[PDB]
């Protein structure tokens, strides 16, 4: 489990040597912009039950092919699996926002899924559609500017599309 | 040609072994059956002007406009009836080529190996020859293991022509 | 990295093209190298060697493509391969033998099985024998030979892994193997799956390696696994016999364990006498 | 590839004795109800394609999902691969049908074909059934009592319809 | 094995075409050959051991050095004799296998591929066995068809020991 | 695993269509026909330890290459190891029979045990030799038509052939 | 294939250095006892024929089975195939013994013979001890002290029975 | 595992025979020479520790890469596990040398070893060296004449060196 001060860490100690004052100046504006890191996360986790929801609507709503008799996501069993994995997804999106670097999310959730949902049958770029249905989501709910502090907070919306959207490539 | 004693030689000639008892006895058969089938293609044959004619009535009657529609695959034209009857020919020709060949070889040689391309090219319709291979299906005027064989020599026909 | 791996020595090409093309010596040599490559190192007897065909390569009548093709097509190889086998694994057997390399996808199953089913067995042959690749790494006057090991022509990589599958190794023959009688590289061709390299048996002890995915656990760990530091080593086995007490049950496997708990885990599996065929981070 | 005649003798040659008075009844039993069985196989040649092509149209009528898109006898290319799949069972069953014996059926069509057919994904089951039709297709036809001198062949059909169920339960 | 029916089998499954017209008169010639075929494998295992003694007795009076000889491939001791018997009961038993297989199959088979291998690093020549097939063709006491399928199938194995 | 009531269930879920008035009557003759089911596997199970030893002792005389010393049936524990797999692919076959489908028999028993002998060295092909002398002995036990109600069992004992015949099969 | 200049060769190239003055004595003492390296190499190939024919007589003497009908080295084909094999063993063993290394035995002929018999079937205890009469055969046929200038030559015919050994331990 | 009487005695089980006068006279001369054997093993472990740090301290002064920021051996936990390591090898060949055989190190140690260090990224070849710098530092020990009654050892101190080479060369 690397974040992104754990990252500059291991480089620094792949050379040998002492962090540069370059490095030590980037990590210095992770931490100033640090409340910014912080409250998206406290708002994507404050919405996660019904960002998932609402997403897991609106796939089966343009894919009808996947909850009618046969489709992979029938049974209810297979439903139950499929929101599951949907939301595991965004727990560890929200893990990686947190730690600042995309290290957790292709380590833990992204590295054999490919390959498991290939074997299961799991169509893998319906996957990838629900997982940008829940990017859409997410950026609204943090990116909303009523209810707290004004604020530039573009960097960090830009980081939070980028690990949506490696999960949706590895995945399909 | 594929005769039954030629596929035998060629069986033992690609091993490179003596005619074994096997081949002897494949040809020994056909033997056997060589003289009904010989009968047959006398037969056939002698009475072949009746037949190709009333073939090529018989489809001049099913498909009317073939013989009333300008072209030059069509028979309303003298030439065009002419050339007609000459193709039903080929084909009596062919089955009692195939009667004493004792096998479809000759057939497969000089017909079924190329029909369909010619019958796109110079716009040969496969039902003209269909309807007329039936007329001599049902005239041949056999009787007995004549009778069958070809009429399994003439549906051979009609199946590779549709 | 030579013996492990089985290529003892396959470092040289035996042309027969010569102004003595018979070279009253080397003639002989080709011959032999033709019978070994397309029959699959089988021991053929001496009464049923393909005569007709060696009187017309003397001569120069015919051509070494020309050999490789009789025998081909001989009655005798059909015996070997082409009766008795399913008709994709003779296509891998034909890719062995002739061409020498081994399927790099499925659609080179889907084009050579469309061929037996509608020209016939013949024209199959035919088909590798002039494919691009035969007129290309052999000529006319040169014995085909494994190919497949080196990469230069171009090739999925995949391709070295499953010539491994088909050669067993120096001594090995096609019509005499660990898994024959049924398709080696069918299962794994349609999913384009990559296969771990079963080294043939070298004066050790050896446990093919059968690596039917219907019960594995999958080639990455798909998780966090222990959550232990490091990542998740995947250790393969194949003798476990030891231990059996209903019976062990899937003597050949594979585990998924963490990496502080591989030292334990290896002795374990020591311990019940299977040789680990592999070790690779997951 | 061995029939009926050479398994006997195979057996016998594994053994190391000369055939016993029994064994060569046997074999006269199987030589006096040979014409049966060649006429058999005739028949069913001879209308081939038309038992495919019935029994094909038959099995995409029942189960529809293969046809729809996405389903596994799709695209026109897989169209073409599951009626050449049938044809090709129905070849190797004539051939065991000649032959008397069932070698050349599991030795070079079923022995893997249920392995390749689920490594493919395609339903397995579906291909038991479309096998079932061509066999009763094929037993209809062949027992057709018109065209050729009256007999008892049930035994013969048995073992016809032994060979189809062989296959029909070898790939599901 | 080279057995009329897997032939034609085969033959078919090359080409992978459903079997011909051709294929199918070929096994029933078999098939109306098989009872004399049977008939005459009958009478050869019906007199097999007086048949084996009677041609080791042969190849002894044929050779006398044979039963003087010292050395492994001579039958002066004992156990050559009984090695003998067995050798020519081989060879007995493998033509009533030729006689009902209708083919040279299982003559290749278990027999012939590689004679000549054997014969040469054990030392045995083969005109011992030849004359032993000999004295075999010549009182199996058959008679009509059976006999001349006996005799050519006795005869392919002496033309292949030579 | 799936029993046949339960095959045709889940296919019929699968399609997503109520059972038809066809798979209907088919599952009544299938119960129409259960107590001879019931009795062939009363049968062939209370003889088992005969059917297993009776097998054995013929497979071990008609390949004596396994009881010589150095073989793979030698030294007594391997013996042991190898009547003891002999009877668990009877048992399994029996679960099978009694079933009526070879769900059971194909994922406890012949499911990658192909491989498990590859692994251990054992000859599959005496393995499936050993199969088809337990299966004409069972099949002969079972349909002993003397000591019960006469009837025709022939398409069960066709199916209890094809079972042992699916297991020899996949060991080989 | 590697010979034994060619060992010490490649171990000196695994460690870069230069060949030291130990490695030099060692390929020096090779060389200086090179004449008889050569004589039982040529004694050995001079009687190769003789050495495969009375092994095999006697391992089908001690071995009966392996001949008896239904046994490995029956048919006359396969007898061929046997002493194909004796002989080939003993080649692979006589380039050994030139050679000076085990390499060319270990990577040509015993590279993969395990897995070959295993899969045929033949007993590779059997093999073992055809191999042990050759070496047995071989090695006095080699040290016979007559015909010969006299000396010392037992290291030599210690190393013949080593390679004759390692094959025979491979195959069983 | 084995030891040398009970490998000797599994190969005659495993060919069928009673063990030979040859095989007798071979064991009685290692018995002969048995004391030889526990002295030099009880040696070895007796200075264990200095072998492998001295060994350990001469590896790393050859190949300076290995202790360097971001070499195999460095980060102080990948130190400990590589003294681990060559503590093993020397433990597992020193169970070898008591035994007479190599089969305890082939069946517990360099069974997979080899491809372990290729996994973990580890150099195979640096290790090789490393046991070959243990195998002088063994060697010595074992064979310092003073301290203990005198005598001829040198066929012991070449079989202990030939164990020490299988290792480093299998394992690289
Ligand atoms: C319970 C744990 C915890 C939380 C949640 C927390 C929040 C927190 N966020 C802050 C700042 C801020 N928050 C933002 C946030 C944004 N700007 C934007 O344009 C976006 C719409 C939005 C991203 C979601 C900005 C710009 C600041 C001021 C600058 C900064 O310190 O990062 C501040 C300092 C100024 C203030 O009082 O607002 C606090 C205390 N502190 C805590 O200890
Ligand atoms: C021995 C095997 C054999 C076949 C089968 C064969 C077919 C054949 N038919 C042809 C033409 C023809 N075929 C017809 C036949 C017909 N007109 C009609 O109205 C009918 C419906 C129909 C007869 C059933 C006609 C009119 C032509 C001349 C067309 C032209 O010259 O363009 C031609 C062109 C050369 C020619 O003018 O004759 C060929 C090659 N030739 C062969 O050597
Ligand atoms: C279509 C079947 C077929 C034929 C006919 C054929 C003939 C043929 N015979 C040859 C050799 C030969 N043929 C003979 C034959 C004879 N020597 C004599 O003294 C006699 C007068 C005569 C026999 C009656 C000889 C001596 C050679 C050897 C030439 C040499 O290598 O120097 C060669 C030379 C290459 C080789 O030996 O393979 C050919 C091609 N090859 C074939 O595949
Ligand atoms: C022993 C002779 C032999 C057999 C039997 C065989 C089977 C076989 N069938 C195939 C395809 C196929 N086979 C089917 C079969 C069916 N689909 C259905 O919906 C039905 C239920 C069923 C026919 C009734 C289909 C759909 C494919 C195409 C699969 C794909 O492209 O993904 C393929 C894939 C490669 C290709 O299409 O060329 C193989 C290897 N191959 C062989 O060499
Ligand atoms: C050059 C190195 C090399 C070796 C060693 C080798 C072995 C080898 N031996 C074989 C056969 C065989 N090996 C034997 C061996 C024996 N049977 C017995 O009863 C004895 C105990 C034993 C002899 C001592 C037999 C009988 C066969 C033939 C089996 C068959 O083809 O059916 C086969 C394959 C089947 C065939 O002959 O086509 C191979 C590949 N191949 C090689 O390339
Ligand atoms: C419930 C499903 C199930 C199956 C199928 C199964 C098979 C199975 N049989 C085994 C052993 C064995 N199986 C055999 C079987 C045979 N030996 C022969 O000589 C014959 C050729 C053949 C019988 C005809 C032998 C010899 C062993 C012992 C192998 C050894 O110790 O090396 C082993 C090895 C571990 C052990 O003995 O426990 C397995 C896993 N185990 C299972 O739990
Ligand atoms: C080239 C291969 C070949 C063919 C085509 C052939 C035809 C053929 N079919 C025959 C009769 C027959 N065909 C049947 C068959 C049937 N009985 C039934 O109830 C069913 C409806 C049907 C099963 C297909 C029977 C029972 C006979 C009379 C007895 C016999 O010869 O088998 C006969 C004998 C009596 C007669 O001359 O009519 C011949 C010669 N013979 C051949 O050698
Ligand atoms: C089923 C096919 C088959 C055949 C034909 C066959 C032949 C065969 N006969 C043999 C030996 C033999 N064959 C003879 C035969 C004879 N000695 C004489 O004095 C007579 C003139 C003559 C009778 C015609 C003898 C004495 C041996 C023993 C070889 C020996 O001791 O060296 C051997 C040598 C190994 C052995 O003893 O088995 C073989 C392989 N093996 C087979 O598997
Ligand atoms: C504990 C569970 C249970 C069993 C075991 C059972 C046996 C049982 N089997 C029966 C019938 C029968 N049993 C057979 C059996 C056979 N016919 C043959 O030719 C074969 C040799 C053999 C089958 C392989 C037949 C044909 C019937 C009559 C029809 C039927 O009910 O299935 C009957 C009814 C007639 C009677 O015997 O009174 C019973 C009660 N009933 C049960 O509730
Ligand atoms: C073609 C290439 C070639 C070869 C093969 C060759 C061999 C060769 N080895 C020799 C030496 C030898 N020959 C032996 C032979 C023996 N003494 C014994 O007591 C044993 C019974 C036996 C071991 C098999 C010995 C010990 C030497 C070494 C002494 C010397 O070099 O003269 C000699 C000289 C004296 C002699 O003939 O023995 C020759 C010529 N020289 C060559 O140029
Ligand atoms: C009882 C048999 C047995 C052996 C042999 C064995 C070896 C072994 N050494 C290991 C680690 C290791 N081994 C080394 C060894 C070395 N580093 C170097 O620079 C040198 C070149 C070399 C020593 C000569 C290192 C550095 C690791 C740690 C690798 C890591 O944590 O990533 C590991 C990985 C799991 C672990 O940390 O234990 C194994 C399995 N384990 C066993 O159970
Ligand atoms: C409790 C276990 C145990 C041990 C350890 C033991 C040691 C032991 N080592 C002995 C001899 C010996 N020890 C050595 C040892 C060596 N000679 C050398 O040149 C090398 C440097 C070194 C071996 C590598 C030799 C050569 C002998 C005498 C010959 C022999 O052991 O057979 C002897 C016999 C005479 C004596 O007392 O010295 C004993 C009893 N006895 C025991 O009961």
């Amino acid at each position: 489990m690397l974040d992104a001060f754990a990252k500059v860490v291991a480089q620094a100690d792949a050379r040998g040597e002492f962090l540069t004052n370059a490095q030590f100046d980037a990590l210095s504006n992770l931490v100033k912009e640090g409340n910014k890191r912080l409250d998206a996360v406290n708002r994507i986790t404050s919405n996660a039950s019904t960002i998932v929801a609402n997403a897991a609507r609106a796939l089966f709503a343009e894919q009808p092919q996947l909850i009618q008799p046969g489709g992979n996501a029938y049974t209810n069993r297979r439903m139950a699996a499929c929101l599951r994995d949907m939301e595991i997804i965004l727990r560890y999106v929200t893990y990686a926002i947190l730690a600042g670097d995309s290290s957790v999310l292709d380590d833990r959730c992204l590295n054999g899924l490919r390959e498991t949902y290939q074997a299961l049958g799991t169509p893998g770029s319906s996957v990838a559609v629900a997982i940008q249905k829940m990017k859409d989501a997410a950026i609204a709910i943090a990116n909303d500017p009523n209810g707290i502090t004004p604020g530039d907070c573009s960097a960090l919306m830009s980081e939070i599309a980028g690990y949506f959207d490696r999960a949706a490539a590895a995945v399909a | 040609m594929k005769t039954p004693i030629t596929e035998a030689i060629a069986a033992a000639d690609t091993q490179g072994r003596f005619l074994s008892n096997t081949e002897l006895q494949a040809v020994d058969g056909r033997f056997k059956r060589a003289v009904a089938s010989m009968e047959a293609a006398r037969a056939l044959t002698n009475n072949a002007q009746s037949l190709i004619d009333g073939a090529a009535q018989a489809v001049y009657q099913k498909f009317p406009y073939t013989t009333t529609m300008q072209g030059s695959q069509y028979a309303s034209t003298p030439e065009g009836k002419a050339k007609c009857a000459r193709d039903i020919g080929y084909y009596l020709r062919m089955v009692t080529y195939c009667l004493v060949a004792g096998g479809t070889g000759p057939m497969d040689e000089y017909l079924i190996a190329g029909l369909s391309e010619i019958n796109s090219t110079f716009d040969l319709s496969p039902s003209w020859y269909i309807e007329a291979l039936k007329y001599i299906k049902a005239n041949h005027g056999l009787t007995g293991q004549a009778a069958v064989e070809a009429n399994a020599y003439i549906d051979y026909a009609i199946n590779a022509l549709s | 990295a030579a013996s492990r791996l089985g290529t003892s020595a396959f470092s040289d090409a035996p042309p027969v093209e010569l102004r003595a093309n018979w070279s009253e010596e080397d003639l002989e040599t080709v011959i032999r190298a033709v019978y070994r490559q397309v029959l699959g190192n089988d021991y053929v007897m001496a009464s049923e060697r393909l005569v007709s065909a060696e009187s017309l390569l003397r001569n120069g009548k015919i051509t070494v493509r020309e050999f490789v093709r009789a025998v081909a097509k001989s009655e005798l190889y059909k015996e070997k391969f082409l009766y008795g086998n399913f008709q994709t694994r003779v296509i891998e057997l034909n890719y062995k033998h002739l061409l020498g390399r081994a399927p790099y996808d499925e659609s080179e199953v889907i084009f050579h099985l469309d061929l037996y089913e509608n020209e016939g067995f013949d024209a199959d042959i035919d088909s590798y024998i002039d494919s691009p690749e035969y007129t290309n790494s052999f000529g006319d006057w040169v014995v085909p030979y494994y190919r497949g090991f080196n990469t230069q022509p171009g090739q999925k990589t995949v391709g070295f892994n499953r010539i491994f599958r088909l050669y067993r190794g120096y001594a090995n023959s096609d019509r005499a193997q660990a898994e024959g009688s049924m398709s080696r590289l069918a299962r794994d061709l349609a999913t384009n799956r990559a296969n771990t390299v079963v080294p043939p048996s070298n004066s050790d002890t050896a446990f093919a390696y059968y690596t039917p995915s219907a019960d594995v656990p999958p080639r990455a760990c798909l998780g966090g696994s222990f959550g232990e530091s490091g990542r998740v080593y995947r250790i393969e086995v194949a003798g476990i016999r030891q231990p059996g007490y209903p019976g062990v049950r899937r003597s050949s496997t594979a585990f998924l364990v963490p990496y502080e708990q591989l030292s334990a885990k290896m002795q374990q599996l020591q311990r019940t006498g299977a040789r680990i065929i592999s070790v690779n981070p997951a």
